[PDB]
RNA sequence: UGACAUUGUGAAGAGACAUAGAGGGCUACCUUUAUAGUUUCU
RNA sequence: GGUGAAAUUCUUGGAUUUAUUGAAGACUAACUACUGCGAAAGCAUUUGCCAAGGACGUUUUCAUUAAUCAAGAACGAAAGUUAGGGGAUCGAAGAUGAUCAGAUACCGUCGUAGUCUUAACCAUAAACUAUGCCGACUAGGGAUCGGGUGGUGUUUUUUUAAUGACCCACUCGGCACCUUACGAGAAAUCAAAGUCUUUGGGUUCUGGGGGGAGUAUGGUCGCAAGGCUGAAACUUAAAGGAAUU
RNA sequence: CGCGGGGUGGAGCAGCCCGGUAGCUCGUCGGGCUAGGAACCCGAAGGUCGUCGGUUCAAAUCCGGCCCCCGCAACCA
RNA sequence: GACCCUUAAC
């Protein structure tokens, strides 16, 4: 039977939509249908902050932080528990934990 | 690994550091701080002539430990060594361009990002090409939750943008330009110039690309120290 | 299709060159039939980054 | 089997008949 | 005053280059990778091969004259992962606890605007 | 290489493929302030006093 | 392919002649200079 | 360098790594969405040019010119096929390593053919919303894309002398969006899959147990690959759908 | 009816820089794995080396006979 | 990382 009513993806109105490479393996996987996830990190891990602050020739340095959005596939999106198997009443929740 | 190289020399040293000498390197007058570092050279042998191995070297420096304020920790300037005056030498401006973390964070969904370029020629027959990078913003007192620009103000905006920065530049020295470019005044004036069309944040100018320089004319490099 | 004096490549009980067809650049007349000074043979497959 | 690779043997099965049939037509 | 340097981190998977240059980075001394501090491919990517690399690093340019390094850090990117490995943060981490004055750090992993084509094919890697 | 003392502040948990190590938060006895993890093979607690072959590690997890 | 010959000036750490550190499980290839003087890799 | 771990491989002849005039080809990231356009296939850098289009608005015009459609026609992803140009990247085919009983697989490294222009062909995809099109009616509620209407609403050059961008209220059109919900359904579920034994708005196409079998004695299109059309003998008591445990 | 190689456990190879009185792999057997098969792990057995005759420095490797596996030449009137 | 199989015998 029919799983979902967005059919696993966000394509109503389209058709196609150009794929993106997982980025755990490669596999192709059209852009609407990836489980990207917006990475900001501190640059320095958080635990090195005070031995870099430390050591650092500027006060109070801004610290920079880097930003990639990951795009991955279902397949690594599950494996890496990027997601997780939901029940089928509260597969319908859209709203981000 | 570091037994494990099979073959290295199928056969079967000097420090150079000692034979390497620190040189002064130093930013034109265009920029407060004028002392920024020290580079590296052989010494003054027949075959080489550290002279012009120095000659072709580009540094880039961060606008903040350039002129001495955080505020221009964003962007870094690559700095072109010219000639050589006796381990003093002297560079003139080669490039600028922004810091990675900058650019990617003013980059955020919901709201339009505008980029527009332009090959404009310098008065002192610099060529440049200049990028310039602004976003739609929500208006104070707004709802909508993303606030798109309808790319007919995005056309637009690339227009006057583009007429800014054509003008600015052809009609003013390389010197000139770099020095109403630490101001951010050319950022200041297309928010005049684009206010009509949408309020549009974070308009600042990225990427300064030199593509060719005029012939040296040493007389012009020493202007900026004497 | 020849006879060995007319040819390099003439004679035999069958129609075949026998020795290489690709000569040497340092050879002299008379020897230089085939492919002279050749880099290579065979269909090219791929690009020459042209 | 899988469909795919059932077609996918017909088809071959169907090009040696055409070439059996052809060194008799 | 200051004599700097730029300590140009190089974070793949199974290996780090840290490795110090100049200002205008065309003098290298120190470049010191965790492939030479393990014996075993697999034990590279450790952020320990990283530190005693980096470490190596800040001796040897300590001797050159070379008081502070500013920091350029880079994961493979391009095509590839385009995140940094394991060793990034020891790399960085072992330079300041080294006695090396920092400052200025920086992502600069090559970011494509439209790569060519990744590998692995369309199915990806299947294992 | 003088190795140096270490005395524990705080204790994250079980790790480990049987739970055979433990996580735990640690100062340094001398230039305190300066935290590290650190994985232990044995039974720990509390206030327990702890010896680093080697001090500039910190081992977050253990799989 | 090399040498010599028709091959007409200078410069550069001239494998320069006697008294000289190191890197290697006081020890004769490895940037060297203080004492008249024709030659370099090119 | 590469991996789960390796190995194949490159490294005096300096690999990998660092850093401005560099020959290429491809792709258009991030912005990028339950967003937009297109008949679908599909379409994402800037600018110029060229024709096109929906929606809106209209106290403009014509006046039934319409709906759906055998035959017939245009377009039709990817792969593939002739042909000259380009060939960076990745990479059907084609050799190392693990498996060992192999591994001519999955993983490494390479690497030919393969995504631009044609008389160009081919015409197929889970070409999917597995929902033919046109029309009417039947519940709720917010949001969004266009376009209009009303609010001396808020904010904006030379500051309160053209406007724009926001905010509320409508409205037309569109992409959609929250329920085992009146109704429908075998159920899954459904803003149509309702208005259907209280059975009829118009119309096109298709199916009649499973297999043999989308298998031609045939025909037709195609360079070919193949497309379209399409049985019978024979053999079966099931095959199948949606739930439940 | 000429010229050459080769014959070692059931099978395939080690004595061919003249000598460890025979070793290494597969197969077989025993045990262990597993709820039996397999795959895997740990052990064991197996041929006086085709036969006969020659130096007697561990000689049968290298010598001379017969058998067997084969291979090349078997033409020009 | 590797992991193939399973009654004809009511």
């Amino acid at each position: 039977p029919k799983k979902r009513a967005s059919n696993g993806r966000n394509k109503k109105g389209r058709g196609h939509v150009k794929p993106v490479r997982c980025v755990n393996c490669s596999k192709s996987i059209p852009k609407d249908k990836a489980i990207k996830r917006m990475a900001i990190r501190n640059i320095v891990e958080a635990a090195a902050v005070r031995d870099l602050s430390e050591a650092s020739v500027y006060p109070e340095y801004a610290l920079p932080k880097t930003y990639n959005k990951l795009h991955y596939c279902v397949s690594c999106a599950i494996h890496a528990r990027i997601v997780r198997v939901r029940s089928r009443e509260d597969r319908k929740n859209r709203a981000p934990p | 690994a570091v037994g494990k190289n099979k073959r290295l020399s199928k056969g079967k040293v000097v420090d150079p550091f000692t034979r390497k000498e620190w040189f002064d390197i130093k930013a034109p007058s265009t920029f407060e701080n004028r002392n920024v570092g020290k580079t590296l050279v052989n010494k003054s042998t027949g075959l080489k002539s550290a002279s012009d191995a120095l000659k072709g070297r580009v540094v880039e420096v961060c606008l903040a430990d350039l002129q001495g304020s955080e505020d221009h920790s964003f962007r870094k300037i690559k700095l072109r060594v010219d000639e050589v005056q006796g381990k003093n030498l002297l560079t003139n401006f080669h490039g600028m361009d922004f810091t990675t973390d900058k650019l990617r964070s003013m980059v955020r969904k919901w709201q339009t990002l505008i980029e527009a370029n332009v090959t404009v020629k310098t008065s002192d027959d610099y060529v440049l090409r200049i990028f310039a990078i602004a976003f739609t913003r929500k208006q104070a007192n707004q709802v909508k939750r993303h606030s798109y620009a309808q790319s007919s103000h995005i056309r637009a905006i690339r227009k006057v943008i583009s007429e800014i920065l054509t003008k600015e530049v052809q009609g003013s020295t390389l010197a000139q330009l770099t020095s109403k470019l630490i101001p951010e005044v050319i950022n200041k004036e297309i928010e005049n110039a684009t206010k009509d069309i949408f309020p549009l944040q974070n308009i600042h100018v990225r990427k300064v690309k030199l593509l060719k320089q005029p012939k040296f004319d040493v007389g012009a490099l020493m202007a900026l120290h004497g | 299709a020849m006879n060995p004096v007319d040819h390099p490549h003439g004679g035999g009980n069958h129609q075949h060159i026998g020795k290489a067809s690709t000569i040497s650049r340092g050879a002299v007349s008379g020897q230089k039939a085939g492919l002279i000074a050749a880099r290579r043979t065979g269909l090219l497959r791929g690009s020459q980054k042209t | 089997m899988r469909a795919k690779w059932r077609k996918k043997r017909t088809r071959r099965l169907k090009r040696k008949r055409r070439k059996v049939r052809a060194r008799s037509k | 005053s200051q004599v700097f340097g730029v300590a140009r981190i190089y974070a793949s998977f199974n290996d780090t280059f840290v490795h110090v240059t100049d200002l205008s980075g065309k003098e290298t001394i120190a470049r010191v990778t965790g492939g030479m501090k393990v014996k075993a491919d697999r034990d590279e990517s450790s952020p320990y091969a990283a530190m005693l690399a980096a470490q190596d690093v800040a001796a040897k340019c300590k001797e050159v004259g070379i008081t502070a390094v500013h920091v350029k850090i880079r994961a493979t990117g391009g095509t590839r992962t385009k995140t940094p490995g394991p060793g990034g943060q020891a790399a960085l981490r072992a330079l300041a606890r080294s006695g090396l004055r920092i400052g200025r750090i920086e992502d600069v992993t090559p970011v494509p605007s439209d790569s060519t084509r990744k590998k692995g094919g369309r199915r990806g890697r299947r294992l | 290489t003088p190795v140096t003392l270490a005395k524990v502040i705080k204790v994250l948990g079980r790790t480990g493929s049987r739970g055979g190590v433990t996580q735990v938060r640690v100062e340094f006895l001398e230039d305190t302030s300066r935290t590290i993890v650190r994985n232990v093979k044995g039974p720990v607690r509390e206030n327990d006093i702890l010896v680093l072959m080697e001090s500039e590690r910190e081992a977050r997890r253990l799989r």
